Order: structure tokens, then sequence, then C-alpha cells
């Protein structure tokens, strides 16, 4: 059923299928094998390319997009990789557009980062991802500025802070950020002066 | 005081440094100007200035 | 009243230009210190390319030197 709507639910309900570890693993290979999940990132990628270009239905069709793609992509184990590379790539691209749901890629990217070496792919696409746009004079400031910008809403940083809290998790690249800012880890956690600072005037315990 | 505690450098301040002169700078000459006319004002009929 | 009165118009007046200057002062440097940022141009060469032209047209040449003391 390819309505736009029941399609949607469809995804839905699969996400739900997919809980065991088990289960979650079947739900992998129905799509891989006997709708593909390339099928999935394609469409994806088309509604990334069509709202740039423009520049609720959907939002009705990507949330549950990414809601299955969370929930398989969290239950499962080398598997993991064979998503990664595969929806990392176009996650990360629609992740440049504004989107309500940029918090929710940022919670599925998280679920794709793997624990080894292997990171490093994942620590470009954020660091491209607050670099790029913003000015970064030689001070400190200007570095907690290009988060602020581009994280601008609270769904938006609960997903970053899901992401970073896995990339962080045991490893990172060297010289990181090298050729566009003054390198390294730190204005990350500078950033979150920005958050846990504020947090205790949140709204909303 | 933040800014300071930064990375470093400041820039493209310049500019306006030189926009603010360089809008100051006529204000400069429009005194220099008046300072002028007045004079040539002054150079005109003596033995009574205070006359009708 | 009146004519010795001239006195608070005139000098509100000039305390105006002086506040004045000070305002776009504090207005420039709000837009250099959180501004840079190095983000800093599109709209602003505009400004500058404005600001250029007028600025060495006075100079140069031509006309001070000549005019403001031939006349003087």
């Amino acid at each position: 059923l390819l309505p736009p709507t029941i399609y949607i639910p469809y995804l839905k309900m699969l996400q739900g299928l997919a809980n065991g570890p088990q289960c979650a693993h079947y739900c992998f290979s129905l799509l891989k094998v006997n709708v593909s999940w390339e099928h999935f990132f394609h469409s994806l990628m088309l509604y990334h390319e069509h709202l740039r270009k423009d520049l609720q239905k959907e939002q009705d069709g990507l949330i549950a997009f990414l809601q299955l793609t969370s929930t398989i992509i969290t239950w499962s184990e080398n598997a993991r990789l064979a998503l990664c590379e595969t929806p990392v790539v176009v996650i990360l691209g629609l992740l440049q557009c504004s989107i309500p749901l940029k918090a929710e890629l940022l919670k599925t990217l998280a679920a794709f980062g793997k624990s080894p070496e292997i990171a490093a792919s994942l620590w470009q696409s954020l660091e491209y991802t607050i670099l790029q746009t913003v000015r970064i004079p030689s001070g400190i400031e200007v570095e907690l500025n290009e988060i602020e910008s581009r994280c601008e809403e609270y769904p938006l940083t609960r997903a970053f802070c899901q992401l970073i809290s896995t990339l962080v998790e045991s490893s990172f690249p060297s010289n990181l950020g090298a050729g566009l800012r003054p390198p390294g880890f730190d204005p990350y956690l500078q950033f979150l002066r920005d958050s846990v600072f504020r947090f205790r005037t949140r709204a909303r315990a | 005081g933040t800014i300071y505690l930064q990375h470093a450098d400041e820039e493209r301040e310049k500019t306006y440094k030189l926009a603010e002169n360089i809008d100051a700078q006529l204000k400069r000459m429009a005194q220099d100007l008046k300072d002028i006319i007045e004079h040539l004002n002054t150079s005109g009929a003596p033995a009574d200035t205070s006359d009708p | 009243n009146q004519t010795t009165s001239v006195a608070k118009i005139a000098q509100y007046k000039r305390k105006l230009m002086d506040l004045s200057h000070r305002t776009l002062q504090v207005l420039i440097k709000q837009e250099i210190q959180r501004k840079s940022g190095y983000a800093i141009q599109a709209d602003e060469e505009q400004l500058r390319v404005q600001l250029d032209t007028i600025q060495g047209e006075l100079n140069a040449p031509t006309q001070f030197k000549g005019r403001l003391n031939e006349l003087m």
C-alpha cells in the first residue's frame, strides 16, 4: 500500500514488530531481502532535494521513516554497519536542511555510530555540518555561536547531545576541524556552557 | 573582556573606524567653511557696524 | 526669558550632536565586536563601495587644496 499515509503507518507498525534483538534482525532482512532499505533512503534523499529546492504530510512520512530506522538500528549488531553504509550519508544531508526532524535524524545517526575507530566519517559530518556557516575569529564566543546558530531549538539540542554522547563514548580524530578552525574537541565542551549552565532555568522538569 | 578570552585578533573593525572618521571629517570641514563665510561677511563697511 | 533661553536650545542641539556621535560610535562598535565572526560581508561591501567613493573623492585632490586655500 502506496498511499502516503498508509505507507507511513506501515513504517510505524513494523517498528513495533522489530522489538526483540531477534525480531529486529528479521526486520533487517525483510527490507534487505524478501521495499528495500535503499528505497527508504532514496525517499529521504528525494524529500531532502524537494525541501531545499523549494526554499504536515511530509512530516508524517519523514517522522515515520526515522522512527523505523531508529528502532532497528538500535536493536542490531554487525548489521549496524551495513545500514550505516545506506543511510549515513543521506541522513547527514537531511540534517543540513532546517526541518522541524533535525533532532530525530540526530537520534538515528547516533544509533548508527559504531563502537570502533570508524567514527571518523561521523565526526567530520558533525564538525562540518556547526563549522560550515560560522565565521570564527581568533574569540571563544564565535565558536559557541557556531553551535548556537545551528542548534536553534530544543529538539535540535537534545538530538545533538545524544549523538555527541555516542561519539564521545571512547574516541575521535586528531586535529579535528583542521583547516577551518582552531582544532580539537574543546569547543564542543564550551558549547555545553551554553547548555548546562540555563538547564537550571528550563521551562518542564 | 569576554572577547579577549578568545582565540584572538579583531578585525574588519577598522573599516568602521574609518567610516566614523570619514563621517566625522566633513563635519570638521563644515565648521571651516562656516569659519570662512563669517570672515567674508566680516570684510564688508566701517565707521558704524550698529547703523541701520 | 526668551532672549538669554536661546542658550538652552543651542546647548541642547550641540549635546544632541555629540550624543549622536557617541550613539553612532556605540552603534559601530556593536557591529565590530559581536560581528566579526568573520561572517561579515554581503551588504557590507556596498556600504563599503559607497564609503570608498566618498572618501578619497573628497581627498583628494582636488579639492582640498586648491580650492580652500585659493579662497583663504
